[PDB]
């Protein structure tokens, strides 16, 4: 997250302080049901790791 | 009719009161009225030259024209004392002065360039005002800042002096075209100034086009030059697209709006309606904050330093100084609000003054003083041009080459006359150089002048007799190398055919120059050349896809005026006469397909763009739909409102 | 200058282009070497250029006397006969001076 | 109906290089006046507008003869006259 913030550093002064879009995406956890009407549960830390790696893989 | 009978030749003897513009044209007696009208228009179409030179063949009315035209020089009409100097930029400062006689306080501002309109303007020679410091004295007649058209002794010259020859260069001079050497092309260079405004709101942010990772600059500094032909670029910021678009703020994206200009910055002025604190927060607009604080500090300085002068009851302040002080005090005052086009603007607005040196290019028009218009066909190496290899004048090359076909038909003999006189002046100067006695030199010079213009001979005799021996030696040497001034007044005092006959029969040694590889012996001689405003950049346009009108038909946009686009992108109109001429090809289907795909029909346009974008680049075959055109729809609606409907039989 | 040239043979040969270029180069170099003299009177000066010299041309078995510049211009104007490999016809000839 | 044969290598140079013999047909001169260019993309359109090519205008439609508008201009005429006469 720090390595990612180094790239987003110019906009941190004003835009990120009002709302961190990266952290806002990471924290959003909504109900998920498959087409087969089966729900899934997963830890937020794994989703956060993959979100950081996705934003870095750009 | 007999009305013209009122014109008495005796009344206008030794008089130039009937001449106006033509006063700058030597031998106006010999030129026809059409070429004279062309010269009068050219004087307006002329552009300022960086290397302006006084005319070798002159009328002596030119310096008067320069003096009475007030746009090039500034004169402090009264005696002044420099009260103070305050710096806005390194290129722009302000001088507060006081009339020693009247006691009034006045103001003088300096800048590197002055802008007239569009991309036209000129650079300044601010050395005299830059030499002035606090408590210095300005005399009653002093050139504080001057244009490049005026030299050191206030002699005025609207063009350059170029060695010309009448020559047919590989049919590159057909009709009327000019081929010019690169060395002569350097002398025919001009200035280009542009005042470009970029407006930034809270939605859009600037891009780090200039600088590194530690330093964020969206626009060049004052001393810096433009890179990649982009003054700045702006991105609209929205929280939904902010995660991916805002990253890599250093590089350009398709969504960005760029602004195009080229040259060197010389003055930037930023008007901000945003609270300064929010700008202090924002890193991307830090440079804007720095320049805002610079302007505010300059205004604070002028307030602090001129409050005593302006608010002193027993003092007189010029209206210009008062308005300047009031504007700066408004800018430093709280609750100040700026309006553009009678509307409060969001964010800020930045105005850039950009100055560059543009040289001579193909398609640029340069002309003489006798209506001899010409378009530069080729700029060639100075070696690959007529060179003379016989006699004393070996190694001399022609700076420009002109078409010799219809010189007589154009009814402008003064061109040939100026060329002949400068050509014989070359021989006179060489004869002077060969002599080792100064008295012999002045004798030769006075002989030639007395043969041309007697009054100039008397004046040069007086001038030489008044000079010191060292000054006379400098005069003689610079005349030998640079050239000799010859005076051919427009109407009275010109050199006619018989005078040239006498000159040619006296100087028996003078003959045509034999040039390398050229069978015809030709004459080379200096004539005056001025640069016209029309240029290849003036009317260039190139539109593929641009903004569509409200009616779905292509139309022009103001983007080129706002410097949002590099070329005009202005659509051409196919006239009714053009349709008639195109109707020669009896394939009306192809013409209708052209007009529909390019303009009338949206579906055909989209199909054409898709076929050209994806498919075979080298073999492009398009299939177009038969959907009704939008023009047909508008016609149908209009006629329906009329009550009539066109229907095929 | 070779005094005699066979028109149809130059037109049919595949060396037509290089022959045209050689004649052109000779003419332009000779003109560059020499200088024109003007008598400015009724009499005309003795200016000898390669274009002014006469040559004999063999066309369809007949001899026509034309200038060298006339020859090179005629070769330029006779491209159809090299393209189609058809012999130059004497009726397709005129005064190259006019 | 003309063909592009070269792309100019200089960004500063912005001038269509047109042949001299084309001036008389256009009824124009080198006075700097701008000419309009409309590129033709479709191959069928190329074969249809090829009737406006210089070859089709080589034959003067009034007399069925060679069009002097595509012949030598006055400077080329001077050169050829010096060569042949």
């Amino acid at each position: 997250y720090s390595y990612l913030l180094k790239s987003y550093l110019p906009i941190k002064n004003i835009l990120d302080k009002n709302n961190v879009i990266l952290q806002l995406m990471t924290i959003k956890n909504a109900k998920f049901m498959n087409k087969e009407n089966k729900e899934v549960d997963f830890s937020t830390d794994h989703l956060a790791e993959e979100v950081l790696d996705m934003l870095l893989c750009i | 009719m007999d009305d013209i009978s009122v014109i008495k030749n005796e009344d206008y003897e030794g008089s130039h009161r009937f001449l106006a513009e033509e006063l700058l044209m030597p031998n106006a007696n010999k030129t026809d009225g059409n070429r004279s009208t062309m010269f009068c228009s050219h004087l307006a179409q002329a552009v300022t030259l960086q290397k302006a030179e006084p005319p070798l063949v002159y009328t002596n009315f030119e310096n008067q024209v320069g003096k009475y035209s007030t746009a090039g020089y500034r004169k402090a009409n009264s005696n002044y004392k420099v009260i103070e100097k305050i710096y806005k930029n390194d290129y722009n400062y302000v001088l507060i002065v006081q009339d020693q006689e009247t006691g009034e306080y006045t103001l003088f501002e300096r800048a590197e360039c002055e802008f007239l309109t569009e991309h036209y303007g000129f650079q300044w020679d601010n050395d005299k005002i830059d030499s002035l410091k606090k408590d210095d004295t300005i005399e009653k007649d002093t050139v504080l800042y001057k244009n490049t058209c005026y030299d050191e002794n206030m002699n005025f010259g609207y063009g350059v002096n170029l060695n010309a020859a009448y020559f047919s260069y590989k049919n590159e001079t057909l009709e009327d075209a000019i081929v010019i050497s690169e060395s002569a092309a350097k002398k025919l260079g001009t200035f280009s100034v542009n005042k470009v405004k970029v407006s930034v709101n809270t939605n859009d942010i600037l891009l780090n086009l200039y600088g590194d990772n530690e330093n964020y600059k969206g626009f060049p500094d004052i001393g810096e030059h433009i890179k990649n032909q982009i003054i700045a670029s702006r991105r609209r910021f929205d929280y939904n697209t902010a995660l991916y678009e805002l990253k890599n703020l250093n590089e350009m994206r398709d969504s960005d709006t760029p602004f195009f200009a080229d040259g060197k910055i010389v003055d930037i002025e930023i008007f901000s309606n945003v609270p300064e604190e929010e700008l202090k927060v924002q890193k991307y607009n830090e440079q804007v904050l720095y320049y805002i604080n610079k302007q505010k500090e300059f205004s604070n300085n002028v307030y602090q330093k001129l409050k005593k002068i302006v608010e002193g009851k027993d003092n007189n302040v010029s209206d210009k100084l008062l308005h300047f002080y009031n504007n700066c005090k408004m800018r430093i005052d709280e609750n100040i609000s700026y309006t553009y086009q009678n509307s409060k603007f969001s964010g800020f607005i930045m105005e850039f003054t950009i100055l560059e040196e543009e040289p001579l290019n193909k398609g640029s028009k340069i002309t003489g003083r006798y209506g001899n218009k010409g378009v530069i066909s080729k700029i060639l190496p100075d070696d690959q041009m007529p060179t003379v290899a016989e006699g004393r004048f070996k190694g001399l090359k022609a700076d420009i080459c002109l078409n010799p076909l219809g010189v007589f038909n154009r009814l402008n003999p003064s061109q040939l006359i100026e060329q002949e006189l400068n050509w014989i002046a070359k021989f006179i100067r060489k004869d002077m150089e060969e002599a080792g006695s100064n008295e012999e030199k002045v004798s030769i010079l006075l002989d030639f002048l007395n043969r041309v213009n007697k009054e100039e001979t008397e004046l040069m005799e007086e001038f030489i007799n008044s000079l010191n021996k060292t000054e006379l030696e400098e005069f003689l040497n610079d005349i030998i190398e640079n050239g000799i001034p010859i005076c051919q007044k427009p109407f009275f005092g010109n050199i006619g055919l018989d005078e040239l006959w006498e000159l040619y029969n006296h100087y028996d040694h003078i003959d045509y120059f034999k040039c390398e590889g050229i069978s015809t012996p030709l004459i080379i001689g200096e004539i005056y050349m001025v640069r016209l405003k029309h240029e290849p950049h003036s009317k260039f346009s190139a539109r593929s896809t641009s903004f569509m009108n409200l009616r779905g038909l292509p139309a022009k946009s103001k983007n080129f005026k706002e410097h949002k686009d590099l070329y005009s992108k202005t659509p051409v109109r196919i006239g009714n006469m053009e349709i008639s001429n195109l109707s020669l090809t009896n394939e009306m289907g192809s013409i209708m397909d052209m007009l529909n795909s390019y303009s009338n029909n949206e579906t055909n346009r989209r199909e054409l763009i898709m076929q050209l974008l994806t498919g075979n680049p080298f073999d492009t075959n398009i299939d177009l739909s038969d959907v009704e055109s939008g023009t047909s729809k508008i016609l149908k609606s209009l006629f329906t409102c009329l009550g009539l409907s066109i229907d095929d039989v | 200058m070779e005094k005699t040239y066979n028109l149809n043979d130059i037109l049919l040969s595949n060396e037509y282009e290089k022959i045209k270029e050689d004649i052109k180069e000779e003419i332009i170099n000779d003109m560059a070497s020499k200088k024109v003299k003007y008598s400015n009177t009724s009499e005309f000066a003795k200016n000898d250029f390669l274009k002014d010299e006469f040559i004999d041309l063999v066309v369809d078995g007949e001899t026509y006397e034309i200038t060298y510049g006339n020859l090179i211009t005629l070769l330029i104007v006779a491209r159809p006969f090299n393209h189609f490999k058809v012999p130059m016809t004497e009726d397709l000839l005129f005064d190259l001076s006019d | 109906y003309l063909k592009i044969g070269l792309i100019k290598k200089d960004y500063k140079d912005l001038t269509l290089g047109i042949s001299n013999n084309l001036l008389s047909a256009l009824s124009g001169d080198y006075d700097g006046d701008v000419l309009n260019i409309i590129p033709v993309f479709d191959n069928k359109m190329k074969e249809h507008f090829s009737l406006l090519s210089p070859q089709n205008f080589l034959v003067d439609r009034n007399n069925g003869r060679f069009n002097g508008d595509f012949d030598l201009q006055k400077d080329q005429i001077l050169g050829i006259f010096i060569l042949n006469n």
